[PDB]
């Protein structure tokens, strides 16, 4: 009849302009960011989104590449089953505080988790290890906490191939790359998938922590794509 | 004082063992050795559905069985039309994140909800014709895992924390609460009569609530691991679960104890979706593995395989009037199978 | 005497090496399309540049194997319209590696965007800068020094009228793959992993560079009829034409073969067909 | 159903030896990572141990390895921990837990307040 | 403390479900297997439906 044809030309029209706002959003989609900002306890993340109800957002842009950066807030202590709605995003802020019980184990434990996931092995990972002062009047102070809660702290010895600091103290920075190499250990054990991991040091407070996580980023791009022309 | 209370509950736990394997008089499978296979099941599909742009983690079926809504990560809410692969609605979602969907019996409303633990209400007939959040739902604690309306201004919703909960849109405030869970809650299915619903949670256990009084009446403890999806049964005294043992099984609310397990040893990979035939003779199961299978509900043998998929098939649905089956998947694709002669 | 049957025969292989190259250059290439345009999961910039590349294969090996078996009014006209034909195709192939070569230089280095919509530039210069490269030569052809359909370039300003476009986008794919190479050993030298690793960054430079080092080919594309005396002479004569059937061959397969994801399609879809018929 | 129900525990001097056994009886031993936690009477719950599907990859949580002996016998459905050496602070609560799926070499949620896969407690004290 | 009240209402509820009384699983698969067979025929993915009704042809 003329009725089933006029029925079939609007249901046309209407998957037509459905299908051009589609197209229209499909390039803001691929061009925007997407982080997942997943500290395990409270060891800076406060700070960190000032620095830049269920998950919150902070759109931050930086030289004309959109960002989204998503904090789990109210979400349980269980992550196992909400965690595979992030691997999707392009990278996963992990923050650690490298100052209740030992913190530092805990935060080893689910990075290790997160590395061997099925479904985020295919994931990046961006480590920010803060409280770089405070590990530092830790050490300083004399305090029995990385000593006695590591035993391998006793036969390690700081790499010759980095020392940028410029007069901090020789304990404390092999502190600080003891714990890298622990984070780093751990993502070298397993390379079953295609992922990287980006340990940094986030000690200053200043507008340098947004820069690593775009340079990141941009080698986690670039990695992708060159992997997926079969040239890396 | 704490060890008189875990003795005597130990000791009740023994009476209701006891009392279930003194039920047990005869086997399933061993009664449906003498009933002629199913046969070789082979469907092929007909249409794909190529519209998303991110994975798909909900599809549910339009009572008419012709309309399907699915969400994506995207943020995004397609209304498709099924026989002629068109589109009808669009509805970009505040938030991104959503973990479930479900299309009213009327018609009129589609939920969806996800990390942002509230549930958004869309009435798609407006005079405007545009698609706008008729209502918030807000009380939940945890993350929104499954809801399915039980009518047009009432709605059961599962979330993340151990609680599942009874809303009324017309006010917007929580009904009924049902406690009892240990995990996260992680799927949901209503009744064919909308009296009773079973919640399947992460405690690797499952529970029989009713809506009108608000408590739990029996408790199925067969599994070994999560619970990711749960199916009555058509005829509304039975209903199926998958895990991630890899294993479905059949449980009875009559006879409360399982029926027949529905493992195999080929199969390593965690249970994602669970449905039912019309007339229940067939159990489409999806998986890890990328495929989905096709059992007999009453003799546990592989009757046909639905592979086809290129990622993880999330969602699962098999329309109410009983023609087409829908899988949707994590590689943006839904495809909608059937069989012919 | 022996030593001219040797060159005879030497000559005979050749040849029918050349057919042989030129025929398992279109059996690959219609294979790759097949399954770039039936297999329909690979639909995106990256899959429709191959194609298109693929595509201008088919151009360049057509026409060069139907001129070369119509070669000696009707003959006249089909001959030259064959040598124009060849010409538009030899440009045209090293116009689309270029593209490739752009293309993937955009999406590895400009910074946010990740824009879809420039395809529509990609293909216009893909498809038509060696339109406007030849058609003035054969208009400057045809008008002065016609000959009967085509001959060695006996001017250096026919000769460059038709080959220096061709040398300018080369040099421009060199640089660009200089840059893609020096992209990609700073992310080798990054991670430190081992020599293997190392020597891989060399090897997908010659295996993405040979196209480019078919610039030997074209150059002595026109073979003559009768060889001069020396050893050299038919080396090379057997070379450019070995290395024109295996850089054809090369393309078809470790372009669009090699990459994992169209691998693992397609093992997928065997294995489904295996046992939707079982 | 999978009813993790531990032995051992008790007073002992510093220095001390003990033995934890768990008792599984729900499930299939041999898929599942099993790994102790305790959790001091003050403090939170703390993973101290754990062993694979089949007893190949040991680790341990710092301040206990080679005093701390974790084995299991996926024959009788066991698993064990032999602790030796004690001092006053491991004086805490022991939990057998289990991670929640099989064949999986990671397992996310161990060390949280409301698990549903660990058993009940097994008082150890040192005095 | 909460330990107290979480015991009690485990307790309260496991007695409350085992003061139901159960159904002979030979009954309740007899039953299953009545309605499977009785609703066998009208089942469009059991049976295929020749394609001149098929929504989906």
């Amino acid at each position: 009849t003329e009725d089933q044809r006029n029925e079939e030309k609007a249901q046309r029209e209407a998957n037509k302009k459905i299908e051009k706002q589609l197209q229209k959003d499909k390039q803001v989609y691929r061009a925007t960011h997407r982080l997942l900002l997943l500290g395990a306890g409270e060891s800076g993340k406060n700070t960190i989104v000032k620095q830049m109800s269920g998950i919150f957002e902070t759109k931050f842009q930086v030289d004309k590449v959109n960002f989204h950066m998503f904090d789990v807030g109210a979400q349980r202590d269980e992550r196992r089953k909400w965690i595979q709605c992030f691997n999707d995003v392009t990278a996963i802020i992990f923050v650690v505080a490298s100052s209740q019980t030992n913190r530092l184990q805990a935060a080893l434990k689910l990075f290790d988790s997160i590395w061997n996931n099925k479904w985020l092995r295919d994931t990046s990972v961006i480590l920010f290890l803060n409280k770089q002062d405070l590990l530092a009047e830790k050490v300083l102070a004399g305090k029995s906490k990385i000593e006695d809660y590591f035993p391998e702290f006793a036969r390690y010895t700081t790499p010759e191939d980095a020392t940028p600091e410029p007069g901090e103290d020789p304990r404390v920075t092999r502190a600080k790359y003891f714990i890298r190499d622990e984070f780093l250990r751990i993502s070298t054990a397993s390379g079953d998938g295609r992922h990287y991991c980006y340990p940094h040091f986030t000690c200053a407070v200043d507008t340098e922590n947004i820069r690593r996580v775009f340079n990141d980023c941009r080698d986690i791009i670039q990695r992708m794509h060159l992997r997926q022309y079969e040239l890396l | 004082e704490l060890d008189q209370l875990r003795q005597e509950a130990e000791q009740l736990k023994n009476q209701i063992r006891d009392a279930r394997k003194a039920c047990a008089d005869a086997t399933l499978s061993q009664i449906t050795n003498n009933i002629d296979p199913v046969g070789r099941i082979q469907m092929r599909t007909r249409r794909t559905l190529r519209g998303h742009l991110a994975k798909i983690y909900a599809m549910h079926w339009g009572t008419d069985s012709r309309l399907l809504v699915s969400a994506s990560q995207d943020g995004k809410l397609i209304i498709w039309d099924s026989y002629t692969t068109n589109k009808v609605h669009a509805i970009p979602l505040r938030s991104s994140w959503v973990m479930t969907c479900a299309y009213a019996p009327s018609g009129n409303y589609v939920a969806c909800g996800g990390l942002d633990n509230i549930c958004s209400i869309y009435n798609l007939k407006t005079r405007e014709g545009n698609v706008r959040v008729s209502r918030e739902l807000a009380g939940h604690t945890g993350y929104l895992s499954c809801c399915r309306f039980l009518d047009d201004n009432q709605i059961v919703t599962s979330s993340g924390d151990t609680t599942c909960a009874l809303w009324d849109i017309e006010t917007g405030q929580q009904t009924t609460t049902f406690t009892g869970h240990t995990g996260d809650v992680m799927s949901l299915s209503l009744a064919p009569d909308t009296r009773l619903f079973v919640s399947g949670a992460c405690d690797a256990s499952a529970k029989l609530w009713d809506v009108r009084e608000g408590m739990c009446r029996q408790t199925f403890t067969g599994h070994e691991s999560d619970i990711n999806a749960i199916c009555f049964f058509p005829n509304g005294n039975a209903f199926a679960t998958g895990s991630d043992d890899a294993t479905c099984r059949l449980f009875d609310l009559r006879a409360d104890q399982e029926l027949m397990t529905y493992s195999h040893d080929n199969i390593i990979c965690g249970i994602t979706s669970v449905s039912f035939s019309k007339s229940g003779r067939l159990l489409l199961a999806g998986y890890d593995d990328f495929n989905c299978n096709v059992w007999d509900a009453l003799k546990a043998d592989r009757a046909g395989v639905l592979a086809g998929h290129d990622n993880r098939v999330s969602c699962l649905g098999v329309t109410d009037d009983g023609m087409a089956v829908a899988t949707g998947s994590w590689d943006s694709f839904l495809k909608i199978w059937n069989g012919s002669s | 005497n022996e030593a001219f049957l040797d060159q005879r025969l030497i000559l005979e292989r050749l040849q029918v090496m050349y057919t042989v190259g030129y025929s398992l250059s279109l059996a690959t290439l219609l294979l790759a399309l097949l399954i770039l345009s039936l297999f329909r999961r690979l639909h995106c910039t990256r899959n429709y540049i191959h194609i298109n590349l693929f595509t201008s294969f088919m151009l360049r090996a057509a026409a060069i194997l139907s001129r070369d078996r119509l070669l000696p009014n009707q003959a006249l006209a089909a001959c030259r319209t064959a040598q124009i034909v060849t010409q538009y195709c030899v440009g045209a192939n090293y116009t689309w590696l270029l593209v490739e070569g752009v293309y993937l230089h955009s999406l590895l280095v400009l910074v946010g965007g990740s824009e879809e919509g420039h395809f529509r530039y990609y293909l216009l210069l893909g498809w038509g800068a060696p339109a406007l490269f030849v058609i003035p030569w054969v208009i400057v052809r045809y008008l002065y020094e016609n000959t009967q359909c085509w001959e060695r370039n006996e001017v250096k300003a026919i000769w460059w009228i038709i080959r220096t476009p061709i040398l300018m986008t080369i040099l421009i794919n060199f640089l660009i793959f200089i840059r893609i190479l020096g992209i990609l050993l700073s992310k080798l030298r990054t991670r430190q992993m081992r020599c293997r690793d190392y020597r891989l960054r060399l090897a997908r430079s010659t295996l993405f560079l040979v196209p480019l080092l078919g610039v030997h080919e074209v150059v002595f594309a026109p073979v003559t009829e009768e060889q001069a005396r020396g050893a050299l002479r038919f080396a090379k004569l057997g070379f450019e034409i070995f290395l024109s059937s295996f850089q054809g061959f090369l393309v078809s397969v470790l372009y669009c073969f090699i990459n994992k994801e169209v691998q693992s399609e397609i093992r997928r879809g065997w294995h489904h067909c295996r046992l939707r018929r079982s | 159903q999978v009813q993790l129900q531990e032995s051992g525990g008790g007073l002992v001097q510093p220095g001390g030896s003990l033995r934890l056994s768990c008792a599984a009886s729900g499930f299939t031993f041999s898929n599942y990572k099993m790994n102790w936690v305790r959790q001091a009477p003050g403090k939170g719950l703390e993973w101290v141990s754990d062993i694979s599907q089949s007893g190949a990859s040991i680790s341990y949580t710092g301040s206990v390895k080679g005093r701390f002996t974790i084995s299991r016998d996926n024959a009788k459905n066991t698993l064990y921990l032999q602790m030796n050496s004690l001092k006053p602070e491991d004086t805490a609560v022991y939990y057998c837990a289990r991670c929640p799926a099989p064949f999986t070499r990671d397992c996310f949620d161990v060390t949280s307040t409301t698990y549903a896969y660990r058993g009940q407690g097994t008082q150890v004290t040192v005095s | 403390t909460a330990s107290i009240a979480q015991a009690r209402k485990l307790v309260e509820q496991l007695k409350m479900e085992a003061n139901i009384d159960r159904i002979k699983v030979s009954k309740a698969a007899a039953d299953l297997m009545a309605y499977c067979e009785a609703h066998a025929k009208e089942d469009p993915l059991l049976t295929p439906v020749p394609a001149s009704e098929n929504p989906f042809r």
